[PDB]
DNA sequence: ATCAATATCCACCTGCAGATTCTACCAAAAGTGTATTTGGAAACTGCTCCATCAAAAGGCATGTTCAGCGGAATTCCGCTGAACATGCCTTTTGATGGAGCAGTTTCCAAATACACTTTTGGTAGAATCTGCAGGTGGATATTGAT
DNA sequence: ATCAATATCCACCTGCAGATTCTACCAAAAGTGTATTTGGAAACTGCTCCATCAAAAGGCATGTTCAGCGGAATTCCGCTGAACATGCCTTTTGATGGAGCAGTTTCCAAATACACTTTTGGTAGAATCTGCAGGTGGATATTGAT
């Protein structure tokens, strides 16, 4: 019926412009909050959270992400490519000292 | 009584910040006399100046109150504030930027 | 209820003169507020290092002011120094 | 369903877009997993001590706060 | 006055316990001394902070030991930690 | 009398560590009676640490002085020392280092 | 009573010297840009590195630059150096 | 030939021979005096008659030599990345601005 | 170049979450007046080490020549991600006991402070000791022509 | 695969620079002994807000399909490494005057320690206010097929 597709590409331009426009979080809630008491049990257990203490957490994860991100295109530009790979990540991490 | 702050011809609080000079101290140390007003005046200005550039932020988007993301423009496009300012502003997003090599269709 | 300070009136008085018809979120204000807690910290801890590779103990305008440039980049050095001044000047000549 | 798990290709893909990023290979996924982790464990472990410290049971977002700032990677916007 | 602390005889003394015949050359002397200054400075930095987030006036052996697992890699920390423990709890068996 | 260190059966100088910490205390700050045994402990600790894998360095290269660069080769050496110091150690040189796909 | 006018020192950090660091750095080949960039980027380097320096040392009212002065500017930037003081 | 073609090494193998050699050294590898000239030049241009402890400036070659040699270490990881052995500009420019510099 | 499918844009609109103007209470600030205290500037000056000039010689920079092979351009093909639309399971939201986080008050173990006596790390200096830098030489790689 | 040409590795060897071993001394450090002070552990508790649980919302997992990206292959120009000749400038060794740093001592402007009074920023509960996020519609741009 209905043909139209969009080319490879055009959506993830238009995705990229629609993000950048924004700023809420992108990781949903709960997912996180689940994430960060699991890690955290191994440290100690019967812990609880202030909301703002797991938002802060949720606001800084994300904020690292993003930039490491940006880090990584640069790595795959610099290698002619336009799509981002482990490799790229790796550089980028081992470049900004944190190794890993 | 006029005040320190008054005094001074300042808003932020010399009383306060001379106070907390004197808890920021090396077991029994002093503070000087004007230390807390050349302070108060230092943060006042920086204040100035991130408010000022996100208040023309707030008003070149046609709105009354400047937002975190009013804060991440003025800052992030200020070479000067952005150098200055590392901390990870929470809510206010990036800069919109796509690489040259990304945008495309080429011809 | 144990009072917390907080540099925010103080903020809004400095934006009032600075656009006097324009407002300020709370997330916005609470982050003006940790820039501006983050700002003295680092000066008072550089004037204090300052005094104490100096074996002084007191913390002076001076200090405050050698601090400044190394903590600011170039033009919000040179006009931050000349606000400092300024008020020092105005505060000294008094009653 | 692992948690980790929780951070879904289209959450990750979200990350990407906000950081410019326009094709994404499959590997990708997991190894921002991998990232996440070990930044979490190391941030959650500066909190959860800071908690201990004050003989809590709640980690603050003040503990998270000067978690973060010890790691050079102050935020602003929660206290502090 | 002129004469300047180091931490010399005390880095010699431990290196005579884990390696008796070996020596240390001034410039690698001059390194440990810094390595020791500097630790210290971050252990009392991250303890006096510490202090402050609680409200706290007095750096104990606690605001210590948290500084420790705060400042050391995984490994290194228990093992300072035992060793801090065990100095402290000789010491106050003495009184 | 019995010094401090003595004491608590330790190298590193207490009496001055405690006195250290008195002066970096801030006002009305107070140093606890252990608080200067515990910080002696980590410090010999550590410094007991370095020199132990440093002496290793200088040792498997028939000397017997250790150098900067026994404290280099022994800190780049092991992960949480490498970890923990930063520092630029003049005279250590790098660890020798070749990328596979330069061969 | 003299003088002597310092001009164009960075050219003083030669070829030679820029390829030894390169190899201790483990670097095989060397494109012919990378000497004029090396040396922009060491300028830039000694620059912020000497501006803090000689801000203490003033600070202190010396006209004598120190090694602790360098130590002191050095751990600012992050960039702590053992060897001299820290 | 009659005494036949004078030995040569082909391209990489005297390189690959240099790496060894320095990365095993831990002498500084620029000049001395051009050096300390570099940073008379540079101090006088912020502030006139100034003097130097001989030390402050063996503390700047230090610094300044480990911070170029770590950089040549991101740098040559940069051009691997890309399939190169060659290091150039636009890896140097890579490397820092991912270590958060620039210039 | 001509449709057709959609995304994007902007003028306008309204409800409620977030902001604000209002009143009042009070622990804690913040300022004034008066008395004691002390850091550090000013001055004299001992004493280190910084700039400098001198000379001699070889380590090392510079400049060239030549050709190996690396970088970059092009071509091409298999396969891997982007787009998409079907299909329901997980997140989000709003309501509710009770856990801890805070505020309060008690009171002693601990930490300050000062006076006496004793032990010691820093340092100045004539001095006899020793590890190793760096040169030498030959035994074992390593390399590159063929 | 042999083989000629170098490079490298390694252990022995030796003049001296950097080190380890006394001698005498001294301010400051460090510990013993009372006296005075108080920070904050310890117990009790009121009420914020964190965990949990039900229902209403909406984003994610899935499988197909093929456009276009990445990388393998191939070619080749020109730039960078290796080698060499030539000689300069850095390094090394020494002495020299004296700039400026750093020690010691005197004395006051500046800073602290109370006591006393007065204003203020923070907090609580409330009343009324409002900027703008989010939704509409219709005009126009964009994108992809033909
Ligand atoms: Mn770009
Ligand atoms: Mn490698
Ligand atoms: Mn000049
Ligand atoms: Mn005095
Ligand atoms: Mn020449
Ligand atoms: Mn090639
Ligand atoms: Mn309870
Ligand atoms: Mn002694
Ligand atoms: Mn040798
Ligand atoms: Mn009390
Ligand atoms: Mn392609
Ligand atoms: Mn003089
Ligand atoms: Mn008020
Ligand atoms: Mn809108
Ligand atoms: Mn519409």
């Amino acid at each position: 019926k209905k043909p139209h597709r969009y080319r490879p590409g055009t959506v993830a331009l238009r995705e990229i412009r629609r993000y950048q426009k924004s700023t809420e979080l992108l990781i949903r809630k709960l997912p996180f909050q689940r994430l960060v008491r699991e890690i955290a049990q191994d440290f100690k257990t019967d812990l609880r959270f202030q909301s703002s203490a797991v938002m802060a957490l949720q606001e800084a994860s994300e904020a690292y992400l993003v930039a490491l991100f940006e880090d990584t295109n640069l790595c795959a530009i610099h290698a002619k490519r336009v799509t981002i790979m482990p490799k790229d990540i790796q550089l980028a991490r081992r470049i900004r000292g944190e190794r890993a | 009584a006029v005040s320190r702050s008054q005094r001074a011809g300042l808003q932020f609080p010399v009383g306060r910040i001379h106070r907390h000079l004197k808890s920021r101290t090396t077991s029994h140390g002093r503070v000087g006399a004007t230390a807390a007003v050349y302070s108060a005046a230092i943060l006042e200005y920086l204040t100035a100046e991130v408010l000022e550039l996100a208040g023309n932020a707030s008003k070149d988007l046609k709105v009354k109150r400047i937002t975190p993301r009013h804060l991440q423009l003025a800052i992030r496009g200020d070479e000067e504030l952005d150098s200055l300012i590392k901390a990870t502003i929470a809510g206010g997003g990036v800069i919109p930027h796509i690489h040259k090599s990304l945008i495309g269709k080429k011809g | 209820k144990t009072r917390k300070e907080s540099y925010a009136i103080y903020v809004y008085k400095v934006l009032k003169q600075v656009h006097p018809d324009t407002g300020i979120s709370s997330k916005a204000m609470s982050i003006m507020n940790s820039f501006v807690n983050d700002v003295f910290e680092r000066i008072a801890g550089e004037a204090s290092r300052l005094a104490h590779y100096n074996k002084r103990s007191t913390i002076t305008s001076r200090e405050i002011q050698t601090a400044v440039r190394l903590l600011l980049p170039g033009e919000l050095a040179k006009h931050a120094v000349s606000e400092g001044t300024k008020a020092v000047t105005k505060y000294t000549s008094a009653k | 369903r692992d948690n980790i798990q929780g951070i879904t290709k289209p959450a990750i893909r979200r990350l990407a877009r906000r950081g410019g990023v326009k094709r994404i290979s499959g590997l990708i996924y997991e190894e921002t997993r991998g990232v996440l982790k070990v930044f979490l464990e190391n941030v959650i472990r500066d909190a959860v001590t800071y908690t201990e410290h004050a003989k809590r049971k709640t980690v603050t977002a003040m503990d998270v706060v000067y978690a973060l700032k010890r790691q050079g990677r102050t935020l602003y916007g929660f206290g502090g």
